[PDB]
RNA sequence: AUCUGUUUGGUGGAACCUGAUUAGAGGAAACUCAAAGAGUGCUAUGGUAU
């Protein structure tokens, strides 16, 4: 469908930050901050400017969840250029390096994860993109690395635990500004695989309104995984009624 | 096509008098000096216009199709309207019965 | 000619009313003319309501009142020949004599 | 379809135009004439429609467009066909 | 009556597709994009009230 | 050269903003749930979770019913009954004549659901959660409440009829 | 305004007691601390804030 | 009061006469304000005068 | 630009109409009016997918309508269905009414 | 006025400097727009006429029904209101309170009726020409675009012999004869 | 081609019908003059005043 020669119109999305490549067959893409690389291999447009070449990199939404989230028709993103960000569970820059496109140079990227396995080569993408900062360290304990972490605007959870209704909580409650954005995905077998997937996102819903996270928005993921649902919701102190 | 006697056209309000253009037969000056790009071009447009020429076929009969079920369709549903309409009649009756 | 002056309660504005009826809001000393009615008709006297935004204006039979660029925006019909005008500024009150005989307040807030 | 054969339901074929008469075209049925008295009445109604308009027209109307807008000898109204050359610009062209 | 509850399934599966996506495996080859193209302004998604 | 057609410049009520009238002058279609299949809701399975109302409460102790028993007669399966913030709400609300319905609705076996809305209306909060995740099941005796639960697809609906609940639209039964 | 802006209801603590409230003792040294009992038998230490 | 009020039996003050904590027979304990015009909040300099 | 490049210009409209291409895609139904900021780019293959998912030098073209007419397959199909369009178009018009005029006369 | 928060609100819930109850919901401007008036107790006096009409119309419903002269003094009402343009049915006697408005005076006026003869384009322009003296009514010139016109005077209505608009239709169909001008 | 006449694009916008609006609808300029709305920035600091 896309191949090498092939060429597209790239026309902007209605989420600030993420634009959309027509032709035969449509693609998510986003603007390549570090042109000239690929960090997992997806394919890249360039266009001429006044004249400099731009590069885009191709949105996988089966490969990334997020982009799934877009594909679907999620209603409202509070990621967006300019603002600090923090992703929880970032195995690796197959979705932390398009997170960090959207933001743009003035923006931050706070990406967290925990085995130093997969983190060898979130520091070597790291260096390439100025604006994500990786923290090694574990999401259960947000004090460990609370000198390296301010306010950030919004805080995108991809982390595989049983008990994320407090990893989520707890890092909600140092760092995300209030009226903050909140971006969770679910993966029913991993919270209770005992129990149906509705039954576990209703009650992943709950645990949030018991944290004072008024949840905007659920939406599941299918076709491009099964069993999957991101929840949208803001971080409402003063009150969520 | 309808064609208006030209005394009834005459005689019309300003408001609808028909735009009838006469053909220009004296050669224009612009007519004899424009390029019409030959060669690459002539085969890279008119397959313009055989692209657009099924777009619309396509459009104009699919566009039939959805009047052709949206007949049958409010046929059936005048049908469970009017069910719906003589039994609410009925309930009426074994309501105020009571009353 | 003759012409009736009146000052805003903070010196800042200057009303004056033509007995023919021209009528000119204007900030004196910045020398900016706010409004300017020709009102084809005999004015008498004219007041400052509670700032320079809205005035009124004492004409033939009816007071009007106006706003800071000239627009109209009520014809008080209750008050007749109405020949002086006064404004109370702490209690909101339009104040109102004329050939009638009769004294009316009006209060501009609720109208 | 309660109570009812088949065999009741069975297509009636359509005939064609006699040989004799083979010259003169495809023999008219009831679905081409409803076609043909729809258009006529269609039409009719319109000139019924623009023969009133014509006799109740108000000759005093004006419109500040009759400047612009220009009639025939005839009297019907001429319409560009695309909507002069100064002598500078046919100089470029040339 | 076994030959004709097994045309209505395969009948049934094809209209869920129509009414709702359903998971069909997941990825065949390079990712060729979206085939059927991606909508900017429609939300196919359920809004907390 | 004083213009022609002259008029009074006045307030103009249909178009100047500062009156209040004109100063106050993404399509969405919710995806159908993964979770149901036509009319059939797949998903659902024991031990089912299960929303009760004020007026469920009511009758089962007229009926002589107990919650949690009763219920696993109906269905042959674990139950485990939740009351929102909204249905304890409304029994408080119906006074000292109801004493009873509140202390058995707080036994410690029924779970309880927090609520994020200002108004009590407890039709309206169990109607909400039905249609976001279709794994409630719906105990109700209200005669409106269940005809907008009956529109729901996919969710069953439970009363209490006769001398013990009955279950409407659950087929594993 | 003392009318509009009177709204003395603030909140509940907890979900309350089993049983009807009879007994209610503060910590005089402690300021969001508060200890309860009921009719229940059952006694509960609170954490106001 | 309040309709979900039933028999009050205790009430007491907390320790910074702010609040008002009351015990009923329907099992909840309440907080209320003590002066209900009142707010908890900091007040600016010229809020308080 | 406002010069709007007849290459450009055509790009863009084989994207408004890519439903007619070819005849089994049907993708969903959408409008896409032009938009005001947009811009044409080229894909970048990635060099583990050379075999895969790359264009060969000669095929590569600096328009896409030159890339769609250089297919074969494509180009017959809409002389196949272009022609049958304009049976169905130029049926019963002024040519038919002709030669039923026609055969009134003798010969 | 700056837009008031919530706690000023409740305290000053009357308070409206642009709209008030003597006002009458702004009849007044609202039908010297539509219409063009332009003396502004023009709507005022046209408004003592209607109210002359509906109280004369009460003091007839009062009488007893089958009363002979209330008979006769409706019938002539309708019919001289009729004449004059003011009411479009006559069958009818409940429109004299119903259906007498200003507006239904207003629609008579020179400026109005040439609009609805087509003679302009929009009330604005019919009320340039008048003062421009380019319309009569019989053979008499009339600058005064408040001059009410009855049915039967609505049909001489006509442009001026010389005026530069007849001058404009007879060009545009090619109808122009100079021995007449 | 004093051949043929459908299609694509541009030009024009009769009648009927539908919807909105109406002292007709627009346009351009600015270190211009006004009346409002939203957002944002600024130690924005007397819990009781050297
Ligand atoms: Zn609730």
């Amino acid at each position: 469908g896309a191949r090498g020669g092939a060429k597209v119109v790239i026309e902007p999305h209605r989420h600030a930050g993420v634009y959309i490549a027509r032709g035969k067959e449509d693609l998510l893409v986003t603007k390549n901050m570090a042109p000239g690389e690929s960090v997992y291999g997806e394919k890249r447009i360039s266009v001429e400017e006044p004249p400099t070449k731009v590069e885009y990199r191709v949105w996988n939404p089966f490969r990334s969840k997020l982009a799934a989230g877009i594909m679907g028709g999620l209603d409202e993103l509070f990621i967006a250029p300019g603002k600090k960000v923090l992703y929880l569970g970032a195995a690796s820059g197959t979705s932390v390096s398009h997170v960090s496109d959207v933001v743009g140079p003035e923006g931050v990227v706070y990406a967290v994860e925990f085995s130093h396995r997969p983190g060898r080569e979130l520091i070597s993408m790291a260096k390439k993109r100025p604006n994500i900062i990786p923290i090694i360290e574990d999401a259960r304990h947000p004090q460990k690395y609370r000198m390296l972490i301010g306010m950030v605007d919004c805080v995108f959870a991809d982390v595989a635990q049983p008990d994320q209704a407090r990893i989520i909580a707890l890092n909600s409650h140092m760092f995300l500004k209030d009226q903050g954005g909140v971006v969770i995905s679910i993966k029913a077998n991993c919270i209770d695989s005992t129990v149906d997937a509705e039954t576990v996102f209703a009650r992943e819903v709950q645990k949030l309104r018991e944290e004072r996270i008024k949840p905007l928005e659920q939406l599941t993921l299918e076709p491009y995984e099964r069993d999957h649902c991101i929840v949208v919701g803001r971080y409402m102190r003063s009150g969520l009624k | 096509g309808l064609k208006v006697p030209k005394a009834v056209q005459k005689e019309l309000p300003f408001k609808s008098q028909i735009h009838q253009m006469k053909p220009q037969k004296k050669k224009t000056y612009m007519a004899k000096r424009a390029v019409v790009l030959g060669g690459d071009e002539k085969k890279a447009r008119s397959f313009i216009q055989k692209v657009l020429t099924i777009s619309k076929a396509k459009d104009s009969k699919r566009k039939e199709q959805k009047a052709s079920q949206r007949k049958e369709r409010l046929k059936k549903l005048a049908k469970m309207e009017e069910e719906k309409s003589q039994r609410d009649k009925e309930k009426k009756k074994e309501y105020f019965a009571q009353n | 000619g003759p012409y009736h002056i009146k000052y805003a309660k903070n010196g800042t504005h200057l009303l004056i009313t033509g007995r023919k009826g021209h009528v000119a809001s204007m900030d004196w000393r910045k020398g900016q003319l706010r409004a300017e009615l020709f009102l084809n008709e005999t004015c008498h006297s004219a007041t400052y309501l509670q700032n320079e935004q809205y005035f009124a204006v004492a004409q033939k039979k009816y007071t009007f009142i106006y706003d800071h660029e000239g627009t109209e925006l009520h014809r008080l019909k209750q008050h007749i020949e109405a020949r002086h005008l006064d404004f109370l500024p702490y209690h909101y009150l339009l104040v109102t004599a004329g050939e009638t005989g009769w004294l009316k307040y009006h209060d501009v807030s609720t109208g | 379809a309660k109570l009812v054969h088949d065999v009741q339901k069975k297509q009636h074929r359509e005939r064609s135009q006699l040989t004799s008469r083979s010259r003169y075209g495809f023999l008219e049925k009831h679905k081409d004439y409803v076609k043909r008295a729809q258009d006529f009445h269609r039409k009719q109604s319109t000139l019924k429609v623009l023969r009133e308009k014509a006799k109740e027209r108000n000759p005093d109307e004006y419109y500040h467009a009759m400047h612009s807008r220009k009639t025939d000898a005839k009297g019907l109204l001429i319409s560009s066909r695309h909507g002069s050359l100064s002598m500078d610009q046919v100089k470029l062209l040339k | 009556s076994r030959v004709k509850k097994r045309k209505k399934y395969q009948k049934a599966q094809k209209k869920l597709k129509s009414v709702r996506a359903v998971y069909s495996g997941g990825q065949s080859g390079v990712y060729e994009g979206e085939k059927t193209g991606i909508k900017k302004g429609l939300t196919r998604s359920v809004k907390f009230k | 050269t004083r213009k022609f057609g002259l008029v009074k410049r006045t307030l103009n009520t249909k178009k100047d903003q500062r009156l209040k009238k004109n100063q106050e002058n993404t399509r969405n279609i919710p995806q159908v749930s993964s979770a149901l299949f036509f009319q059939y809701n797949q998903a659902i399975k024991p031990p089912y979770q299960v929303l009760i109302d004020t007026n469920f409460i009511n009758f089962s102790i007229q009926k002589k019913v107990d919650i949690v028993r009763g219920m696993m007669d109906c269905l042959l399966a674990k139950c485990n009954p939740l009351i929102t913030d909204c249905v304890m709400a409304e029994l408080e609300k119906l006074g000292p004549k109801y004493r009873i319905a509140l202390k058995l609705a707080r036994d410690p076996r029924i779970k309880r659901l927090s609520c994020s809305h200002k108004g009590t209306y407890a039709d309206d909060c169990l109607v909400h959660r039905v249609l976001q995740h279709k794994c409630y099941i719906v105990a109700t005796n209200d005669a409106g409440l269940k005809q907008r639960i009956r529109k729901i697809p996919g969710i069953p609906l439970m009363s209490v009829g006769g001398h013990a609940y009955v279950i409407e639209k659950l087929p594993d039964v | 305004l003392e009318r509009m802006f009177a709204k003395p209801f603030v909140g509940q603590l907890g979900y309350g007691h089993r049983d009807g409230v009879y007994a209610i003792a503060k910590n005089y040294g402690s300021l969001n601390k508060l200890a309860t009992g009921s009719a229940d038998g059952v006694i509960k230490y609170w954490n106001m804030s | 009061h309040t309709k979900r009020m039933q028999h009050v039996f205790q009430v007491k003050y907390s320790m910074d006469s702010k609040y008002i904590i009351s015990g009923s027979d329907d099992g909840n304990v309440r907080l209320w304000r003590s002066k209900a015009w009142e707010r908890s909040n900091v007040k600016t300099t010229r809020e308080k005068n | 630009d406002d010069n709007m490049r007849r290459e450009v210009q055509r790009d863009l409209l084989l994207i408004k109409h890519r439903a007619a291409l070819d005849p089994k895609r049907h993708y969903k139904k959408q409008r896409w009016e032009v938009p005001e900021r947009f811009a044409i780019g080229t894909i970048i293959e990635d060099k583990s997918e050379f075999y895969s998912s790359r264009m060969n030098r000669k095929e590569r073209k600096s328009t896409i309508l030159e890339t769609l007419m250089g297919d074969e397959a494509s180009n017959k199909y809409f002389k196949r269905k272009y022609n049958e369009i304009q049976e169905k178009s130029t049926s019963g018009r002024k040519a038919h009414y002709k030669k039923m005029k026609e055969m009134r006369k003798k010969r | 006025v700056r837009k008031l928060k919530h706690h000023e609100q409740k305290l000053l819930k009357k308070v409206d400097f642009l709209e008030w109850k003597q006002d009458q919901g702004h009849r007044d401007t609202q039908v010297m727009r539509t219409y063009h008036i332009q003396n502004r107790e023009d709507y005022h006096k046209y408004n003592r006429i209607c109210g002359d009409i509906r109280r004369l119309a009460n003091k007839l419903s009062l009488l007893p029904p089958t009363d002979p002269f209330r008979r006769k003094h409706e019938q002539l009402l309708l019919d001289k209101l009729y004449a004059m343009g003011v009411l479009t049915t006559k069958s009818k006697i409940s429109d004299l309170e119903n259906k007498v408005t200003v507006s239904a005076i207003c629609r008579r006026r020179l400026p109005v009726i040439m609009h609805r003869l087509k003679m302009a384009e929009t009330i604005q322009d019919a009320v340039k020409f008048i003062e421009q003296g380019h319309v009569r009514v019989g053979p008499n010139l009339i600058n005064d675009p408040a001059y009410l016109v009855t049915r039967n005077m609505e049909d001489y209505v006509t442009w001026v012999d010389n005026s530069k608009i007849k001058k404009t239709l007879l060009r545009y169909r090619n109808q122009i004869d100079d021995f007449d001008f």
